[PDB]
């Protein structure tokens, strides 16, 4: 079982984890209390297994979509911090973490998405989705593309699909409606259309993942790529001259990308709950904890207030901003596993050829 | 299937 | 009378309030209400008078010992930071500042008396109190004095009436017992007696306050003074050569001053009373804010661990804890406002000659 | 006088 009297905590590979290991390092000088960071693979859909048996980190960090569905399997403690440390976080951020009345997490980075181009190959980035075709043609006759970003997670598929009109859930009378969905909608059809043609006239693979996508544009291969925060440290990395700005717009509507709080929720079945809250809001949630990842891997825009205002003056920033203002907030609702995986399995099977467009976005609605 | 299992 | 969106502050004249103005600034450009901190006489006794009705600050600083009282009576609001960040702060302050079960305060320093002196005058203090007599003459023939402290307040003549054994109210069965007083046992009786007889020999005055002593000892005219860590700032400026260690010991015991929790509590008639508690919690309670308070003017020992830490290494610092250590903590009791004005006036009266000391410490017993 | 109000 979780043993009592050191911290376990789980964040994903991409993010500042070594960052987030010195603040652990530094609790663990005051405290004695011995705090170990991990990055497991897939670790959204391993802790509500290990949680389930008792088990699992003592601190799980994620988006905040999938909390609701963690809390309503009872896998998370409720935190109860009082009025004034509240006040020191932005109020939306604690609406992202707060289900059924109750708060599920403490809220620490708004992510967004952004069009990320060289400047080297693109001085100026197209306004439009439109633009791309025409773009990549002229690029492809000098042994460059136009862009290349993840076509297997629908995170990154999601602000195109609804640009022109498509959504997840309905939300009506102050709730979401799960048997009113958008993935299906006109403008969800032409959006995915628009991406599906890109690839048939070859101006993207169906098969670009992640890590194609990143090293084609680190390594000068893309004029441009559309991707979060986390990214800009290996750009950074490989010297790339690269600018960060507004995605582009389709049909003459911008992209909505799905906007998501980083969040640590504490495992129910923890025999550290008061030292996994002394952690957070003790260490983690102060200019200091939060500067420790940030240097490691950018959280883009932090839900405290003194630390954003710090970052506000970065451009790469203010860009995370516009396009999150463009997009919406997640749902929290249990249901957006199962929106999420509809969506997958709908842009890959459409990309590859498995399905028509309008066939598997009707089985995703489905 | 986004609207399914309840 | 009272105004809301406003934040009006007391605390005494001798602390660094225009430190606390510096955090009160930043509040306001973050919140846009204004901040506005005095510093009137008596704060600690006017008060009890203005809160009474409808009138007074809406936070207020002082030690501990007086905040038992207030509390009594209604006038303060009780505070309830989380657990969180209650760790923040060493335990013991929040006990300072705990009554009937309840916080009614932030602890903010931990405040003891310190012996106090000029190195051009006498290199190495007296480790004892018997030795000032034949010091005080050698430094006579000088034009000097030996010692000079603020007589007219029992809290510096303290140390010395419970270094043999006097003490204020004795605490059994987890509670002090209001009809035990010890300010008439032989111990206190031979530190007042102690004190009394230094002023027939002439080696110290009776009329001698604040202001007296503080100018002797910063004009480098007395070798020796007791105050706290507040006094610092003006004696860095008069640039004299000082010293601050362990007061001397009574009769081989060493001296006890009672220790006070600079505290901060909110007016129970305050209408910004969350307001009052994101100042408190979010600005002033964070090494920015201490750090501004403290350059102002030595808050000496501080509650928060994390600026404790970074002025423990200060010699003078760990002097205030050397003594604190071997003093006792304030009872916040009603009944201290009762014991002070009592022991103000037995040390007065019997220093001066108008009661005798056996008179004086039983009338103040009673 | 110590144990008053």
């Amino acid at each position: 079982k979780i043993e009592e009297g050191k911290l376990v905590i789980w964040i994903n590979g991409d993010k500042g984890y070594n960052g987030l290991a010195e603040v652990g390092k530094k609790f663990e000088k005051d405290t004695g209390i011995k705090v170990t960071v991990e990055h497991p693979d897939k670790l959204e859909e391993k802790f509500p297994q290990v949680a389930a048996t008792g088990d699992g980190p003592d601190i799980i960090f994620w988006a905040h979509d999938r909390f609701g569905g963690y809390a309503q399997s009872g896998l998370l403690a409720e935190i109860t911090p009082d009025k004034a440390f509240q006040d020191k976080l932005y109020p939306f951020t604690w609406d992202a973490v707060r289900y059924n009345g109750k708060l599920i997490a403490y809220p620490i980075a708004v992510e967004a998405l952004s069009l990320i181009y060289n400047k080297d190959l693109l001085p100026n980035p197209p306004k439009t989705w439109e633009e791309i075709p025409a773009l990549d043609k002229e690029l492809k006759a000098k042994g460059k593309s136009a862009l290349m970003f993840n076509l297997q997670e629908p995170y990154f598929t999601w602000p195109l699909i609804a640009a022109d009109g498509g959504y997840a859930f309905k939300y009506e009378n102050g709730k979401y409606d799960i048997k009113d969905v958008g993935v299906d909608n006109a403008g969800a059809k032409a959006g995915l259309t628009f991406l599906v043609d890109l690839i048939k006239n070859k101006h993207m693979n169906a098969d670009t993942d992640y890590s194609i996508a990143e090293a084609a544009f680190n390594k000068g291969e893309t004029a441009m790529t559309i991707n979060g925060p986390w990214a800009w440290s290996n750009i950074d990395t490989s010297k790339v001259n690269y600018g960060v700005t507004v995605l582009p717009t389709f049909k003459g509507q911008p992209s909505k990308p799905f906007v998501g709080v980083l969040s640590a929720g504490i495992n129910a079945a923890s025999p550290n709950k008061e030292l996994a809250k002394e952690f957070l809001e003790n260490y983690l949630l102060t200019d200091e904890g939060l500067e420790a990842v940030n240097k490691d891997k950018p959280l883009g825009a932090v839900a405290l207030k003194s630390y954003e205002e710090e970052l506000a003056k970065d451009p790469r920033i203010a860009a995370t901003m516009e396009n999150a203002q463009k997009g919406e907030i997640m749902p929290n609702i249990p249901q957006m596993s199962a929106f999420w995986y509809a969506v997958r399995t709908a842009v890959i099977n459409a990309a590859s050829g498995r399905q028509t467009v309008d066939e598997a976005l009707k089985d995703a609605q489905t | 299937n986004s609207s399914s299992n309840n």
